[PDB]
């Protein structure tokens, strides 16, 4: 027959691609601005993600030849700033916020504090129609947001993120990944895909592996979270 | 976010 064991794609797991976008934008437009929120009610575990996430780039910023800059950086996904606070503002000088969801940004303002003032651009925009500027980040940090797409939004995405790298730039994607196969959440309408489908939209985005970790100390009864540095 | 497995 033709049922497959499981899937592979997002098109076999989404039925129509317009409800798939609509129905995620009211869903986070309902979720309080808060850590907790941006969290799905792990607030609990920010500074476990946020300390590996510094360690995870530091080294990209600190050690080899050809060190990352620490001008700009873009916060993909960003919500109300949780990583633009405590990963990214300490470490750039600069950093730009994109998000769909205005009343996060604007929460941001308040969330984010004096330090917020180095918050030079909020875009409010999905990420499926967003083109990052060229020769423009640093660093372009993609977090808990990659399954709101569609694998050939996603794909295009990531290939405009990656001309859109200044020279040793880096993009990190740090996300829920499935043990097998897409998996569809349609509370959120988002998926969830495994190493292999991530690995092979990085590929088609025309991008290169130059890290990849699975994050450890997380809750026992949640997706595995791997960060990949690619460029 | 993190997400308990389905
Ligand atoms: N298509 C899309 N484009 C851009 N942002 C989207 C999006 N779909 C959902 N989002 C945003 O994705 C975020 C998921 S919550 C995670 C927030 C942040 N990355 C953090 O880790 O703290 C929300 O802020 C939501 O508004």
């Amino acid at each position: 027959g033709l049922v497959p064991r499981g899937s592979h794609m997002t098109s076999e797991v989404i039925e129509d691609e317009k409800q798939f976008y609509s129905k995620a934008k009211t869903y986070w437009k309902q979720i309080p601005p808060t850590v907790d929120g941006m969290l799905g009610g792990y607030g609990h575990i920010s500074s476990i993600d946020i300390n590996s996430s510094r360690k995870f780039l530091q080294r990209f910023l600190r050690e080899g030849p050809n060190k990352t800059g620490t001008s700009c950086a873009l916060d993909c996904g960003a919500g109300i700033g949780r990583i633009t606070k405590r990963l990214l503002l300490p470490l750039f000088r600069e950093v730009d916020m994109v998000d769909i969801t205005e009343d996060f940004l604007v929460q941001a303002k308040t969330y984010l504090g004096e330090e917020g003032k180095r918050v030079r651009n909020y875009f409010c925009c999905g990420l499926q129609d967003f083109t990052p500027e060229p020769d423009s980040y640093d660093v372009i940090w993609i977090q808990w947001v990659i399954g709101h797409l569609t694998d050939q939004h996603l794909a295009e995405f990531l290939r405009r993120c990656k001309g859109s790298l200044r020279p040793n730039g880096i993009i990190v994607i740090k996300d829920n990944m499935a043990q097998e196969g897409v998996i569809l959440d349609d509370v959120d309408s988002s998926v969830c895909r495994d190493l292999d489908v991530v690995r092979r939209i990085i590929c088609s985005a025309g991008l290169s592996l130059l890290a990849e970790e699975r994050q450890e100390n997380l809750p026992d009864e949640i997706y595995h979270v791997y960060s990949f540095a690619l460029r | 976010x993190p997400r308990r497995r389905s």
